[PDB]
């Protein structure tokens, strides 16, 4: 049944030639290979490309152009709105574009990469979506906005405690931005997911090392709740809620600026519908 | 069983599903006179059609 | 020397009721499993329940009078109505009127009691079976913030207005007016150790949701079983994130970083707000004198005008 | 002079759509 | 068998009618037409 | 606001919903 | 006997 | 005629699937183009200011 | 003075140091318990 | 056999004549055009 | 079982939901012969069409 | 099964789906013709077309 | 065999009448045309 | 079952989806006579190209 | 199953549905045609 | 047999697609033919 | 099954590869042609550089 | 018996496509040409 | 068995002095009290 | 038995004593009423 | 068995080393005591 | 064996002076001493 294997034999069993995408595209892949313990494919070679161009343009801008030593007090900052969605390499905000062109080629690289190593296993596709849903939530917030609104001044900047200025001053320029809906409905996703990490971990922990069957934990779920999800339930919701956490929050940002300009004037109309409106006295009207 | 039960309702009733339904139709009933009564001393009070 | 059907099937007051499961089709064809019930109703679980109550009819019916007991206006501004903590000029008095701060008091006094039992109630039950007590240590660390936001910040502050009010709306502008209150919450460190964590906690659970669910054809969900002897769904976990980043974890210890990432966030949380009004009273100017602010000095401000 | 433009390669575009598909689904299918 | 159970018929039929008696009389009330609970 | 350019991006956006969509329909699909 | 929990059962 | 992709062309299937495939774009692109004009071609341009 | 004040390594740079070692030693023995010989099932005879 | 059953028929017709009778009640005392329980 | 059904509607009913089904129509006419009385009353108090 | 149903439709049609579907559409046309009374009615009463 | 059930056909266009049937109610009454529950 | 399909068609239509189609063809044509007499009304009453 | 015939015809009405009532609710609010004028 | 001539074939047509796209793109949306607008 | 192909080109090309090759170059060559009487017709419309 | 003449041929020409685009986008960028301005 | 290991000792006792050392200094240099790395 | 083992009445002892020492460090150092480390 | 591997000290004792100089190196840089490179 | 392996020391070492050269550099081109870099 079971013996104790070294893991060198299970690493060395599982190890194939080409069943990657690139590997069905141009018939063979060019870098299909292992350096150390990683697998470096196509993909792989355009993230870490992406990813060491990003870094040195990124510590450039911070270092030089503004001379600081000090990585808590830089402004890696885009061009002024005034110039559209021009690229000048003799103006403020080059750098910014240059390493935000990088690091989007790292992250559309990492996610096939992702793609490919799940091909070689016999996997399903379940990391790659989860993974493109955050992809997707930085796209929207750096290249799908900026378009929309006109300029690549909408963008934030990329400075360690300067982007959480840029999201509190627009997070007060469409003021009250708790009363926007696909923001609530993110919060609520986030502090779920939070709750069913937690629940999760507690249950396996708690009947790990014991002489006991496996229906125990399902009693104890079903005492407390009335309720026992199971096995394979419990991976789904995982998943699913921690995507659509991210899913919901790409709207609320993308309109905030294009179709909505006031998320309390947004409610105004609640209380002019006809099922209720008039039937209050001062003060109690509307 | 169905002994109590007219011959008609007897897929529906059983006999204590038939003593049941009896009380709660004389509940009903009662409940319905006190009603109107308490609308009709309403309306001779102040009416509220006007 | 434990008795699962007894456990589950048991009468009197240390005993379950509902007990004819039910059974509910679109859970089972979703989520894998359908039967609902039955449930324990013992002795630390009546006492939340009616603790619980109280509170919430002392809420409802505190609704229904400041909206002027009709219905229709209730149903109209049911989502921006709230019981109030009693305003500064009381200072933590309880001799306050019922409509400026009472209600506000006897509901989270019954609160507090049923959270307390429901703790408890945790407890034995996870006693009472086979299993370990892990999710009663979980909930305690998650309920040090909630004594933290509703007795203790406040008690040191010296008013009660300084804890939320009763409503939908009213937790929203709790936040907001704390924030806006002590200069900056972006610039308090404890907030940014929570939020690390949280994030964290997200990514951890999309992560392990979704490498379960590809690799469930070889039953890998059978946790309990894979941690006597790992088959081909672990191994290939295993291998996936070993070629992604270079090192993996077990079957087993994934679920310990899953508890203590979404531990420290409460943790850090309850430190970070109790901190926040008694020692330092301006974020922002603290994090000037410790240089983590960015200079700033001519900004482009035509982003943030219409 | 746009819109004239826009007819000749409208026009080209159809064309030779059309002829692609004429070659391809040529003879007798199976 | 059969369509519904007496039980259910009972629980739905009496639920129903203490809401709607609630409502009614909350609305009137509410309205300020009678005397009533005033002053 | 161009609403041209703007619907495109709120189309791409929409867009970005369909994995998980086919997930969930997979499930419910392959689970009779 | 090395169990993959950390553990050595006979 | 000669072919390199004989289960494409020479199957029904594939020829539905080809004539499928340029339907859906069309229809996608027209539908869009005939709003957007309609759109443009009755809204009344914005008052100017006083 | 260019120097933060006490209070900024108490709160914002030690934590931020513990952090940063516990990441990376939590991380090696995790990895170091994964990778070692205990109980599996053949993957020859399994697949 | 049957495409609906008598329950669900019975239970979908009651509940959307009650939402129905409640809306436009509503929708009528709000309107003004009736006296009806004016102060 | 399909006893007092008539046999054009064997398929679809059963004794219990023939009775049933009779109690509800019965109901749903009366309702009916009151709703056109009020709307009658109502409209003979002030017309809501002007 | 189809019994009831022509043969024109005994692809597509059960025996009680037959009769249903009979329903459905009486009670289509009867709400047709009820609304092109109504419209008839109120385009009298006020054109909404000048 | 068939590729839409009887059930989902009903279903789907009953919802979408009662949806445009209050739409449409709603909409009119809102547009001021007609007098209607004026006053 | 492929019986009433006619042989060209066999390979891409059932004997239900055939009829179900020619329904849905029927429902376009009709729409589309429908729609052109509507845009030629509307033209007639106030153009929108000028 | 084929799913070409059910997902040609869905689609298409969903289409259809959409693009009727976006239409109408554009030709509404322009004031071009006096429709549902007061 | 090294090299497939159906892979060079898909290949070459794909790449001279998305060649074709991308160069309509960045002529339109430039200073001059200025989305046609004139 | 590849006679009429070149010597030459024996261990690259098959019968119809050869011959779908032909038809490829064949169309480059007429899309190329195609393509200078667009550019010519465009700078004639308005130069891209000056 | 590493180095393949196929998986070279896709990586320079890659590797050359990619540049040529990357050249045109700054060229075009700096503005020292009047090329495609308005 | 010795309730403790000498490594566990070791490590324990390193990284509370290295912690301890760096903090005392970043503190007294930062007070200004003493004339140390001033300008 | 013994109820406690000495492993765990070392390790609460100690971490008891250095969290008490930082926090009355803290406590008294922060309150201004000694003159220490001043400038 | 010795408590600790030569290789865990050379990696320790060669990070905390580089560690060490590196911030050193930035701190008397930033202080502004020395001239250095200054422009 | 022996502690480490040959490659590891070759990878460690490139590594860090590579890393090093490129902080070398940025930081003496950021502090404005020399004239290398002007318009
Ligand atoms: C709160 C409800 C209480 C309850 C409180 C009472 C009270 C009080 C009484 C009973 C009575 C009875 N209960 Mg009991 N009973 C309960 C639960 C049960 C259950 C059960 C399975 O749970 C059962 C089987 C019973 C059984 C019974 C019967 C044995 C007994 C006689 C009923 C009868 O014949 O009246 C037939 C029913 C009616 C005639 C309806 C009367 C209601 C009226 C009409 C409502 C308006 C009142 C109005 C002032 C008078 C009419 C005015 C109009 C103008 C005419 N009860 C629950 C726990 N029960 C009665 C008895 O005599 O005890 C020995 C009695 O007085
Ligand atoms: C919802 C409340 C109660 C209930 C309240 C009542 C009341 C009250 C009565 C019954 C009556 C009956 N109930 Mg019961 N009954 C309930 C649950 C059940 C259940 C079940 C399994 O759930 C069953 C099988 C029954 C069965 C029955 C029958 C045994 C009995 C006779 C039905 C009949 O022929 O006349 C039913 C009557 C009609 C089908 C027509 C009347 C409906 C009218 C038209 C509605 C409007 C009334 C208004 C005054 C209009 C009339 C004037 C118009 C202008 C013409 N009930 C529920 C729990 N039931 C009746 C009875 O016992 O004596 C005959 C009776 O009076
Ligand atoms: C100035 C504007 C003019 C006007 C000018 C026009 C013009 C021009 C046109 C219309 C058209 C329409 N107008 Mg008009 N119209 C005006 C005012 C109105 C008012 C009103 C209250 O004021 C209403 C209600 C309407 C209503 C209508 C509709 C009848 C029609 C929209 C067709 C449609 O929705 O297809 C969308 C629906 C579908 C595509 C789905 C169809 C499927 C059917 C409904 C069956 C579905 C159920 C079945 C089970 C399918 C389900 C399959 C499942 C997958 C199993 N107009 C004013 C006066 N109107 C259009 C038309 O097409 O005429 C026919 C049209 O061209
Ligand atoms: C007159 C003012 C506007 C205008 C206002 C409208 C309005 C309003 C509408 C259109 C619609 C259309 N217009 Mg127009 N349109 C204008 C000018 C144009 C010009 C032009 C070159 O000038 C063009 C090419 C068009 C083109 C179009 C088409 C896209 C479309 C009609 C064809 C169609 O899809 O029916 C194809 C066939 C169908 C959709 C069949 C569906 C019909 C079925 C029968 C449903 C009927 C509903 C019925 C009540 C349901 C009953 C169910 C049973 C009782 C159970 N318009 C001008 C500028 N136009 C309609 C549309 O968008 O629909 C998609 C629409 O609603
Ligand atoms: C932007 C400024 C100008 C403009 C300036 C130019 C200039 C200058 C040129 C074009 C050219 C093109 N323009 Mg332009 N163009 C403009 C406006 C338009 C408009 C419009 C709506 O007005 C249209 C429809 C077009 C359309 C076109 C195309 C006809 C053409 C792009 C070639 C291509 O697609 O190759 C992509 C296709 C392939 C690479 C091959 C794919 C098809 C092959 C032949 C067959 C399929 C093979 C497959 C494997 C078969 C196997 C079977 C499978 C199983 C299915 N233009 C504007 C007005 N345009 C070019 C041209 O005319 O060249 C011919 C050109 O030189
Ligand atoms: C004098 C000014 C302040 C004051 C400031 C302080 C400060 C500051 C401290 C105390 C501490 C104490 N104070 Mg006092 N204290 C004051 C007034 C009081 C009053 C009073 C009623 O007024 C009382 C009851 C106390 C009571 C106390 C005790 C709780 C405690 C001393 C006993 C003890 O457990 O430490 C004895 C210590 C031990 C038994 C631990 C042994 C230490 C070991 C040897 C570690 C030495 C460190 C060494 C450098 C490590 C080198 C290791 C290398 C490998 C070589 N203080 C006034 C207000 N007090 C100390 C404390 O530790 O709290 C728990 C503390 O730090
Ligand atoms: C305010 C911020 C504070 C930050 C503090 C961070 C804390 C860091 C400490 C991390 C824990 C180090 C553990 C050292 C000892 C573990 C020994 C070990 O290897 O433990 C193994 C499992 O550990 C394992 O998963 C490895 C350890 C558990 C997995 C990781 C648990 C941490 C999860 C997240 C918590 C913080 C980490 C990230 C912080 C940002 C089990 O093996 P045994 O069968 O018992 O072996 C027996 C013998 O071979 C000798 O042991
Ligand atoms: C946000 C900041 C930027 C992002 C930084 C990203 C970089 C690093 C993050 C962490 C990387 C390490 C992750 C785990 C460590 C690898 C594990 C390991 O040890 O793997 C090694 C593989 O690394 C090898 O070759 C070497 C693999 C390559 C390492 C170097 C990659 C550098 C990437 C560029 C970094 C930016 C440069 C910018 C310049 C300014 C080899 O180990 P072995 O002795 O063969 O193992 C023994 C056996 O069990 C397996 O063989
Ligand atoms: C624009 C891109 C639009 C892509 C739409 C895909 C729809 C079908 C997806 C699907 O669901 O494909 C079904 C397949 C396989 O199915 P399975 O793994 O469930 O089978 C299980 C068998 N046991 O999963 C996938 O391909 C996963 C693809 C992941 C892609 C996610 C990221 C892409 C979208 C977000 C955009 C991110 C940036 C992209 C670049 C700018
Ligand atoms: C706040 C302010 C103002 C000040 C703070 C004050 C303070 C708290 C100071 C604290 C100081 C400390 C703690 C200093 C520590 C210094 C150390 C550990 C040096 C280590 C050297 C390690 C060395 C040289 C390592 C050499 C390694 C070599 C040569 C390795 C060689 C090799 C090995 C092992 C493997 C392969 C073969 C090879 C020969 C290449
Ligand atoms: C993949 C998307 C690349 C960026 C798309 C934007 C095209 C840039 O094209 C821009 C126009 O969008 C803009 O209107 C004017 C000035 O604002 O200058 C042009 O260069
Ligand atoms: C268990 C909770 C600790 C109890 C702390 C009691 C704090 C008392 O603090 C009170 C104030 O709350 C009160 O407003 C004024 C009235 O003059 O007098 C003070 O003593
Ligand atoms: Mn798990």
């Amino acid at each position: 049944s079971a013996e104790v294997i070294p893991f060198s034999i299970i690493e060395e069993f599982y190890k194939r030639p080409g069943k990657t995408l690139a590997a069905r595209f141009f018939g063979v892949d060019p870098f299909d290979f292992w350096i150390g313990r990683f697998y470096v494919g196509l993909f792989g070679a355009i993230s870490i490309i992406g990813i060491i161009l990003g870094v040195a343009f990124y510590l450039y801008e911070g270092v030089v152009n503004e001379g600081t030593l000090n990585i808590l007090a830089m402004r890696i900052e885009p061009p002024p709105v005034s110039q559209g969605l021009n690229v000048d390499p003799a103006q403020p905000g080059f750098f910014w574009f240059l390493t935000m062109v990088a690091a989007t080629i790292a992250f559309v690289g990492w996610l096939l990469r992702q793609i490919d190593i799940s091909l070689k296993l016999d996997m399903g596709m379940e990391v790659p979506i989860a993974f493109g849903a955050v992809v997707s939530s930085w796209i929207t917030l750096q290249w799908l906005r900026p378009i929309a609104m006109g300029a690549w001044g909408h963008g934030f900047p990329l400075g360690i405690t300067h982007h959480l200025d840029w999201v509190s001053n627009i997070g007060y320029q469409y003021y009250n931005f708790f009363y926007n809906p696909f923001h609530a409905i993110g919060i609520t996703l986030l502090f779920a997911s939070t709750l069913f990490l937690h629940m999760h971990g507690s249950a396996v922990l708690s009947e790990a090392k014991r002489n006991i069957s496996d229906q125990n934990i399902h009693v104890f779920w079903r005492n407390i709740l009335g309720y026992s999800i199971g096995e394979i339930g419990i991976h789904r919701v995982a998943f699913w809620t921690g995507a659509a956490s991210v899913l919901f929050s790409n709207l609320c940002i993308f309109l905030s600026g294009t179709f909505v300009k006031d998320w309390n004037a947004f409610w105004g109309f609640w209380d002019k519908m006809p099922i209720w409106n008039g039937v209050g006295q001062g003060a109690l009207v509307a | 069983q169905n002994d109590l039960v007219p011959d008609q309702w007897k897929p529906l009733f059983n006999n204590a599903e038939w003593l049941v339904h009896d009380i709660v139709v004389k509940t009903i009933y009662g409940g319905l006179i006190i009603a109107v009564i308490a609308h009709v001393l309403c309306w001779a009070w102040t009416p509220w059609i006007r | 020397p434990i008795d699962l059907h007894d456990e589950e099937y048991r009468d009197g007051l240390e005993g379950t009721i509902a007990k004819p499961p039910g059974h509910v089709g679109w859970m089972q064809r979703l989520l894998g499993e359908g039967q609902v019930g039955p449930i324990y109703v013992g002795l630390w679980g009546v006492i939340s329940f009616i603790t619980f109550f109280a509170s919430a009819f002392i809420i409802l019916v505190d609704y229904g009078r400041q909206v002027g007991w009709n219905p229709i206006i209730y149903l109209r501004e049911f989502w921006n109505l709230a019981v109030y903590p009693p305003p500064t000029e009381y200072g933590l008095s309880w001799n306050v009127p019922w409509d400026k701060g009472g209600a506000w008091l006897a509901a989270t006094f019954f609160l507090h009691i049923s959270v307390l039992t429901w703790w408890a109630r945790l407890y034995t039950r996870a006693k009472a079976t086979g299993v370990g007590t892990q999710l009663a240590w979980g909930f305690a660390s998650a309920l040090s913030l909630y004594f933290v936001i509703y007795l203790f910040h406040p008690l040191a502050l010296g008013n009660w207005s300084a804890a939320p009010g009763h409503g939908f709306r009213a937790i929203l502008d709790w936040t907001n007016y704390v924030s806006i209150h002590w200069g900056n919450f972006y610039y308090n460190p404890f907030h940014m150790l929570s939020i690390f964590f949280l994030l964290g906690s997200t990514l951890l659970l999309a992560m392990h949701g979704a490498t379960i669910v590809a690799t469930s054809k070889w039953k890998s969900e059978m946790e309990f079983t894979e941690m006597m002897a790992e088959g081909p769904g672990t191994q290939r976990a295993q291998l996936f994130w070993r070629w992604v980043m270079g090192w993996n974890a077990n079957s087993y210890n994934i679920h310990i970083w899953a508890w203590w990432f979404a531990a420290f966030t409460a943790i850090t949380g309850a430190i970070g707000l109790f901190l926040s009004g008694t020692l330092v009273p301006d974020w922002y100017a603290w994090g000037e004198t410790a240089k983590i602010v960015a200079p700033w000095p001519n900004p482009d401000w035509a982003q943030y005008v219409f | 002079m746009a819109p004239f433009l826009m007819a000749f390669f409208t026009i080209v575009l159809i064309v030779a759509t059309l002829y692609f598909l004429s070659m391809i689904m040529s003879g007798k299918p199976e | 068998d059969r369509p519904f159970e007496f039980r259910t018929s009972v629980v739905v039929s009496t639920l129903l009618g203490l809401v709607m008696a609630l409502l009614i009389h909350f609305v009137v009330l509410s309205s300020g037409a009678f005397n009533w609970l005033r002053a | 606001m161009n609403w041209i350019v703007a619907t495109f991006m709120l189309m791409f956006v929409l867009v970005a919903f369909l994995p998980l969509v086919v997930s969930l329909a997979y499930t419910w699909v392959t689970n009779p | 006997a090395a169990a993959p929990a950390g553990a050595a059962a006979a | 005629p000669p072919t390199l992709f004989p289960e494409i062309t020479n199957t029904v299937r594939g020829r539905f699937y080809i004539v499928a495939g340029i339907i859906s774009v069309v229809m996608a692109v027209a539908s869009i183009a005939i709003f957007w004009w309609i759109f443009y071609t009755i809204t009344p341009a914005p008052a100017p200011p006083l | 003075s260019p120097w933060p004040v006490w209070s900024g390594y108490a709160l914002c740079f030690v934590p931020l140091a513990a952090v940063i070692l516990g990441f990376i030693i939590a991380a090696r023995f995790t990895d170091k318990q994964a990778t070692s010989a205990y109980l599996r099932l053949d993957p020859a005879k399994a697949n």
